[PDB]
RNA sequence: GAAGCUAUUAAAAU
RNA sequence: GUGAUUUUAAUAGCUUC
C-alpha cells in the first residue's frame, strides 16, 4: 500500500495492482532494437517494469495506466536531466522521479496498453488464429463490437468489406501521433538532444517516454534519427487511411468537404505542403514531380510517397491534360500532358499548335488518343459499377452474352460403350463451357475494385528490388530496330478505334521501317494515352468465372515490342534459370526442370501456391517496380529522360487508362492489363519480389538471442543495419543475401505459379520463409488474404510438385532410369473432347488433329496406379482408328508414336 | 451415367434455346443460363432432375 | 500495300472530322480559355460541356434515389428525362416504374436526359 | 532420305 | 466483336545434305 500510494503521489487517482504485489511484471511485447549484438523487430519479454491499472470515479477500469521503471541509478540522474530539458513539450507524458525500498524509481503516468509497434506487428505480421492483440485494440478502441469477430472470414478484404471501414476507423489515431511525434522532434531539435526515434517508445495517445539512450549537445543542434519509425510505420497508413481527414476544411472531420476547382490539377504546393507537415524531419529530398528524380531507386522513393499524398485531391484531376491545337485552321481537342496518381505533372516536350497538314503517324497518334472520343461523347452515370464513368460513346448501351458449347455426341456415345462415365467412377465430368447473362462483361470488369492503394515500406523495398535484380543478371537487353521485330500471328485485332479498318496486319503493311522508327523515337519524348477494349473470353473451365482479357491497341503494343522484344527473347531463350518460361515440357524438359529446383537443398520439403485475383489486386508501386527492372537492361541505349518517358508511356496505356466496354468509357483504377506485351515477365517479376520479401521478413522477425549459428546471426544483423540505416546500396551483402538464398530457398517460377525447395530445419527455426510468412506478406502487401487452399505442401521428394501449370508429377520409369511425367486432369480431357466451340468441328472425319493432340496430352496417364485413369489414354486410341476407318496413317493409333514425345533423345 | 446424361441434355437445350432466338428476351435468357449454369454444377440426381424439367417446360412453352 | 494504306488515311480523316462536327464549341470555348494556360483535364470536358446524359439503372431502388421524377439534378446541373429504355431496347413509360411493376419490368434502364 | 525454311490449320499452358 | 506470350503436332511447298 505503501508504495502504490507513492505512486499515486499529487495525481489522484484510485490504482489497483497489476501484477503479484510490489513486483516486476512480465508482459510479451514487439520491439524494435539495434544492439551491436542483436537487431531485428521482434516480440520479446519486459520484466524491468511494474503495471498500475487505473480506475475512474465509478470504479470500472479504464485504460490509464501507471507505469514505474527501475534501473542503473545512472539511469535516474540522466533520464531526470533529459526530461528536465524537455519538459515543456506537450507530446511527452509525465515523469515523476523517485526511490522507494532506496532503488531509483521512474514513474511514467497515464499511458495506454498497447503501443504503436504493438499494432504495426499486429497488422504486419497478421495471422488468422493469433489475432488477440489485434481483436483486442479494436473492441478497445470502438472501432468495432466484440461481436464482430464472431463473424466468419471477418478479416478478408474480399469476402467482408466492412474491415475495410473498421481499420479505417483508427486514421485519426494514427494521424494523432504523427503530429505528436513531429512536435517531439522539432523540441528535440530545439533543445539539442540527438537520440533515436522507435515506434515501441510510443504510447497510442502519441505521448514519448523513454530517454535513456539521447545524448545531449549544445542548443540548436539537436538530430532526431526517424528513418526506421517512419519506413515500418509507412504501411499501415494507407491501410487505416490516416489522411482521410486532409479533405475537409481546416483538416476536421465534422466540417464540410473542399470544393477544390475542377479545371485545378498542378497540387505540388498542397503535397509539398503535406509533406513538410507530417514528414518534416525526413532527411531525404522529396520530389513532386518524378520527373526531376535522378535515378530509378529515387522514383521508386518519391511515387511512394505520390501515392498517399494523392488521396486526398479530387479524382477528376487525373488523366490526360488536353488542349486545342488548330490543324490548317481547323480547331481540334488533343492531349498534351498527363497528371499520374504516382508520378506528378509530365508536360510533352515536341507539342506544335498549327499543324499545315498531318501525315499517317500523326493521324495515327490522334486517332489512337482519347482525347477526341471522350469529348464528342455524351456524359455516362453507371450505377451498375463504381469505378469512374468517364463517357458515352455511342446513343445505346451494348450488352454482351456468352453462348453454349456445342456437344460431340459421336464421341460421348463411344466413351459411354467403351465403359466410361459410370456411377461411382472417380472419373467424372467437372469442365463445361458455361453460359453467361448481357451484364456479364460489366460484372466482371467490376472486380477491380479489389485495387485498394497500397504505400510500401520504401527502406524494405530498395533492398528487396537490389536482390531481385540479381535474378534477372544472366540475360542481354536492349532496344532494337523496326526490322528486327518478330510478329507471330499478324491476323489479330488493332484495338480500338483501329479495329474498325482491319486487322493488325495493315498497319504494319502500310506504315514502314522509318516511320515505325519515327513512332518509337517519338514515344521517347512524349506521352502517348491509349484508349484498352475489354473482351469476353469463351473457353472450358470448372467454375462459372465470365473471364475477360485486355485487347492494347496496335500503337501500344508495336512501340512496347520494339522496346522489349530482346530482352524477352532472350529469357525465353535461357535454360536452367528461375524462370522457366520457354521450358518446354516435352523430352525431358520436366525432369531436367525438377532437377534444377530440387539443386542440393540440405532438409529438402517442396512448397508451392498461386495469387488470389493476381491482376486485380496488384499494387501500382510493385507495377513500377517490375517495369523499372525490366527496363534496367537499357543503360546504354537510352538516357535517363528517355527511360522515364518509356516508364510513363507504360504506366499511361497498360497501368491506368481509359477502358472501353460497351460503348462506354471507365478509368482503370490500376493493376495488370492481360493484354500487354510483358505480362508473363511482370508477372514472374513480382513473384519473386513477393517472395524476398517474405524471407527478409522472416529472417529480421526471429529474434537474435535464440540464434544458435554465429554465421547466421551475423547475416541477420547485417541484413537489418543495410537495411535501415545505410543509404547507399552495398554489393558485397547483396551478393552474400543472393547466394544464402539460393543455397536454401531454391525457386522455379512461371508467371503467378510457383514451386519451391527449402531447407525444412531452417523453416523450422524461423530462417527462411514459410506459407504462414506468406499469408502475412500478402495481407499487408497485396490486400488479400491467401487461405490453404492456394497452398500445398510435400515432404516427400519422390512424389513431386503437387501442382504447377495444372500438371501433377509421377516417378515412373522409363527404360533403366526413373524419370518424372506430369500428367494433367483427365476430366479436363474428357471435356475438352466431349465439348467443342464450333459446330464444324463435331465431325469427327474432318478434325483428327485435336484427338491426336489430345492424346499426345493424354499419353502420362498409361504409368498411373489407378487404372481407370489409365484407360482414357486407349479411349483416344481406340477412336481414332475408327476415324480413319470411317474415312477410308497407323502410326497415330500405335502408343510408341506418343511414347517417343516424353523421351530425352529429340 | 445418371448425371452425365442430364448434363448432356440441358447442354444441347440451352443450345436449341440459342438458335431459337431467345436472347432477344433478356428475362428469359436470364433464367435459361441461371437454370443451365445450376444444372451443370448440381451434384445429385434429385434436384438436377427438377432444373432439367423446368428448363424443358421453356421449350414446350414455344 | 500502297493503295491498302491510301484507303484508311482517308477513313482516319474522315472521323476525325465528324467528331468536330460534334463538339460543342459554344460551350468548349469558354472552358479551354479559362484555365491559367489552356489546359484542362479531360475527365471534366463531359462533365462541364456535355449535352445529354445517360444513366444506367440496376433496380428500383437505385432509381428511386438517383432519377427519382420528371427532373433530377447531378453534377451541380439540372437534367428533364426525355426518353427511359429497358435492356431489349422497348419504350418505356414513365408510368409503369413503380414498386408493383418493377418484376414485370427487365433490368436494366438506360435513362436518356438533356441539360436543362 | 538427313536437316533446315515458309504458309495454313489444330491442341495445351499462363 | 474476339488480347499477349510459350511449347507441340499435322498437312503443303522450297532450298540445302
Ligand atoms: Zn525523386
Ligand atoms: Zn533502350
Amino acid at each position: 500500500q505503501s508504495f502504490l500510494n507513492r505512486v499515486c503521489g499529487v495525481s489522484a487517482a484510485r490504482l489497483t495492482p497489476c501484477g503479484t504485489g510490489t513486483s516486476t511484471d512480465v508482459v510479451y511485447r514487439a520491439f524494435d532494437i539495434y544492439n551491436d549484438k542483436v537487431a531485428g523487430f521482434a516480440k520479446f519479454l519486459k520484466t524491468n517494469c511494474c503495471r498500475f491499472q487505473e480506475k475512474d470515479e465509478d470504479d470500472n477500469l479504464i485504460d490509464s495506466y501507471f507505469v514505474v521503471k527501475r534501473h542503473t541509478f545512472s539511469n535516474y540522474q540522466h533520464e531526470e536531466t533529459i526530461y528536465n530539458l524537455l519538459k515543456d513539450c506537450p507530446a511527452v507524458a509525465k515523469h515523476d522521479f523517485f526511490k522507494f525500498r532506496m532503488v531509483p524509481h521512474i514513474s511514467r503516468q497515464r499511458l495506454t496498453k498497447y503501443t504503436m509497434a504493438d499494432l504495426v506487428y499486429a497488422l504486419r505480421h497478421f495471422d488468422e488464429g493469433n489475432c488477440d492483440t489485434l481483436k483486442e485494440i479494436l473492441v478497445t478502441y470502438n472501432c468495432c463490437d466484440d461481436d464482430y469477430f464472431n463473424k466468419k472470414d471477418w478479416y478478408d478484404f474480399v469476402e467482408n468489406p466492412d474491415i475495410l471501414r473498421v481499420y479505417a476507423n483508427l486514421g485519426e489515431r494514427v494521424r494523432q501521433a504523427l503530429l505528436k511525434t513531429v512536435q517531439f522532434c522539432d523540441a528535440m531539435r530545439n533543445a539539442g538532444i540527438v537520440g533515436v526515434l522507435t515506434l515501441d517508445n510510443q504510447d497510442l495517445n502519441g505521448n514519448w517516454y523513454d530517454f535513456g539512450d539521447f545524448i545531449q549537445t549544445t542548443p540548436g543542434s539537436g538530430v532526431p534519427v526517424v528513418d526506421s519509425y517512419y519506413s515500418l510505420l509507412m504501411p499501415i497508413l494507407t491501410l487505416t487511411r490516416a489522411l482521410t481527414a486532409e479533405s475537409h476544411v481546416d483538416t476536421d472531420l465534422t466540417k464540410p468537404y473542399i470544393k477544390w476547382d475542377l479545371l485545378k490539377y498542378d497540387f505540388t504546393e498542397e503535397r509539398l505542403k503535406l509533406f513538410d507537415r507530417y514528414f518534416k524531419y525526413w532527411d531525404q529530398t522529396y520530389h513532386p514531380n518524378c520527373v526531376n528524380c535522378l535515378d530509378d531507386r529515387c522514383i521508386l522513393h518519391c511515387a511512394n510517397f505520390n501515392v498517399l499524398f494523392s488521396t486526398v485531391f479530387p479524382p477528376t484531376s487525373f488523366g490526360p491534360l488536353v488542349r486545342k491545337i488548330f490543324v490548317d485552321g481547323v480547331p481540334f481537342v488533343v492531349s498534351t500532358g498527363y497528371h499520374f496518381r504516382e508520378l506528378g505533372v509530365v508536360h510533352n516536350q515536341d507539342v506544335n499548335l498549327h499543324s499545315s497538314r498531318l501525315s499517317f503517324k500523326e493521324l495515327l497518334v490522334y486517332a489512337a488518343d482519347p482525347a477526341m472520343h471522350a469529348a464528342s461523347g455524351n456524359l455516362l452515370l453507371d450505377k451498375r459499377t463504381t469505378c469512374f464513368s468517364v463517357a458515352a460513346l455511342t446513343n445505346n448501351v451494348a450488352f454482351q452474352t456468352v453462348k453454349p458449347g456445342n456437344f460431340n455426341k459421336d464421341f460421348y456415345d463411344f466413351a459411354v460403350s467403351k465403359g466410361f462415365f459410370k456411377e461411382g467412377s472417380s472419373v467424372e465430368l467437372k469442365h463445361f463451357f458455361f453460359a453467361q447473362d448481357g451484364n456479364a462483361a460489366i460484372s466482371d470488369y467490376d472486380y477491380y475494385r479489389y485495387n485498394l492503394p497500397t504505400m510500401c515500406d520504401i527502406r524494405q523495398l530498395l533492398f528487396v528490388v537490389e536482390v531481385v535484380d540479381k535474378y534477372f543478371d544472366c540475360y542481354d537487353g536492349g532496344c532494337i530496330n523496326a526490322n528486327q521485330v518478330i510478329v507471330n500471328n499478324l491476323d489479330k485485332s488493332a484495338g480500338f478505334p483501329f479495329n474498325k479498318w482491319g486487322k493488325a496486319r495493315l498497319y504494319y503493311d502500310s506504315m514502314s521501317y522509318e516511320d515505325q522508327d519515327a513512332l518509337f523515337a517519338y514515344t521517347k519524348r512524349n506521352v502517348i494515352p491509349t484508349i484498352t477494349q475489354m473482351n469476353l473470353k469463351y473457353a472450358i473451365s470448372a467454375k462459372n468465372r465470365a473471364r475477360t482479357v485486355a485487347g492494347v491497341s496496335i500503337c501500344s503494343t508495336m512501340t512496347n515490342r520494339q522496346f522489349h522484344q530482346k530482352l524477352l527473347k532472350s529469357i525465353a531463350a535461357t535454360r536452367g534459370a528461375t524462370v522457366v518460361i520457354g521450358t518446354s515440357k516435352f523430352y525431358g524438359g520436366w525432369h531436367n526442370m525438377l532437377k534444377t529446383v530440387y539443386s542440393d537443398v540440405e532438409n529438402p520439403h517442396l512448397m508451392g501456391w498461386d495469387y488470389p485475383k493476381c491482376d486485380r489486386a496488384m499494387p501500382n508501386m510493385l507495377r513500377i517496380m517490375a517495369s523499372l527492372v525490366l527496363a534496367r537492361k537499357h543503360t546504354t541505349c537510352c538516357s535517363l529522360s528517355h527511360r522515364f518517358y518509356r516508364l510513363a508511356n507504360e504506366c499511361a496505356q497498360v497501368l491506368s487508362e481509359m477502358v472501353m466496354c460497351g460503348g462506354s468509357l471507365y478509368v482503370k483504377p490500376g493493376g495488370t492489363s492481360s493484354g500487354d506485351a510483358t505480362t508473363a515477365y511482370a508477372n514472374s517479376v513480382f513473384n519473386i519480389c513477393q517472395a524476398v520479401t517474405a524471407n527478409v521478413n522472416a529472417l529480421l522477425s526471429t529474434d537474435g538471442n535464440k540464434i544458435a549459428d554465429k554465421y547466421v546471426r551475423n547475416l541477420q544483423h547485417r541484413l537489418y543495419e543495410c537495411l535501415y540505416r545505410n543509404r547507399d546500396v552495398d554489393t558485397d551483402f547483396v551478393n552474400e543475401f543472393y547466394a544464402y538464398l539460393r543455397k536454401h530457398f531454391s525457386m522455379m517460377i512461371l508467371s503467378d505459379d510457383a514451386v519451391v525447395c527449402f531447407n525444412s530445419t531452417y523453416a523450422s527455426q524461423g530462417l527462411v520463409a514459410s506459407i504462414k510468412n506468406f499469408k502475412s506478406v500478402l495481407y499487408y502487401q497485396n490486400n488479400v488474404f491467401m487461405s490453404e487452399a492456394k497452398c500445398w505442401t510435400e515432404t516427400d521428394l519422390t512424389k513431386g510438385p503437387h501442382e504447377f501449370c495444372s500438371q501433377h508429377t509421377m516417378l515412373v520409369k522409363q527404360g533403366d532410369d526413373y524419370v518424372y511425367l506430369p500428367y494433367p486432369d483427365p476430366s479436363r480431357i474428357l471435356g475438352a473432347g466431349c465439348f467443342v466451340d464450333d459446330i464444324v468441328k463435331t465431325d469427327g472425319t474432318l478434325m483428327i488433329e485435336r484427338f491426336v493432340s489430345l492424346a499426345i496430352d493424354a499419353y502420362p496417364l498409361t504409368k498411373h496406379p489407378n487404372q481407370e485413369y489409365a484407360d482414357v489414354f486407349h479411349l483416344y486410341l481406340q477412336y481414332i482408328r475408327k476415324l480413319h476407318d470411317e474415312l477410308t496413317t497407323s502410326r497415330y493409333w500405335e502408343p510408341e508414336f506418343y511414347e517417343a514425345m516424353y523421351t530425352p533423345h529429340t | 451415367s445418371k448425371m452425365s446424361d442430364v448434363k448432356c441434355t440441358s447442354v444441347v437445350l440451352l443450345s436449341v434455346l440459342q438458335q431459337l432466338r431467345v436472347e432477344s428476351s433478356s428475362k428469359l435468357w436470364a433464367q435459361c443460363v441461371q437454370l443451365h449454369n445450376d444444372i451443370l454444377l448440381a451434384k445429385d440426381t434429385t434436384e438436377a432432375f427438377e432444373k432439367m424439367v423446368s428448363l424443358l417446360s421453356v421449350l414446350l412453352s414455344m | 500495300s500502297e493503295d491498302k494504306r491510301a484507303k484508311v488515311t482517308s477513313a482516319m480523316q474522315t472521323m476525325l472530322f465528324t467528331m468536330l462536327r460534334k463538339l460543342d464549341n459554344d460551350a468548349l470555348n469558354n472552358i479551354i480559355n479559362n484555365a491559367r494556360d489552356g489546359c484542362v483535364p479531360l475527365n471534366i470536358i463531359p462533365l462541364t460541356t456535355a449535352a445529354k446524359l445517360m444513366v444506367v439503372i440496376p433496380d428500383y431502388n437505385t432509381y428511386k434515389n438517383t432519377c427519382d421524377g420528371t427532373t433530377f439534378t447531378y453534377a451541380s446541373a439540372l437534367w428533364e428525362i426525355q426518353q427511359v429504355v429497358d435492356a431489349d431496347s422497348k419504350i418505356v413509360q414513365l408510368s409503369e416504374i413503380s414498386m408493383d411493376n418493377s418484376p414485370n419490368l427487365a433490368w436494366p434502364l438506360i435513362v436518356t436526359a438533356l441539360r436543362a
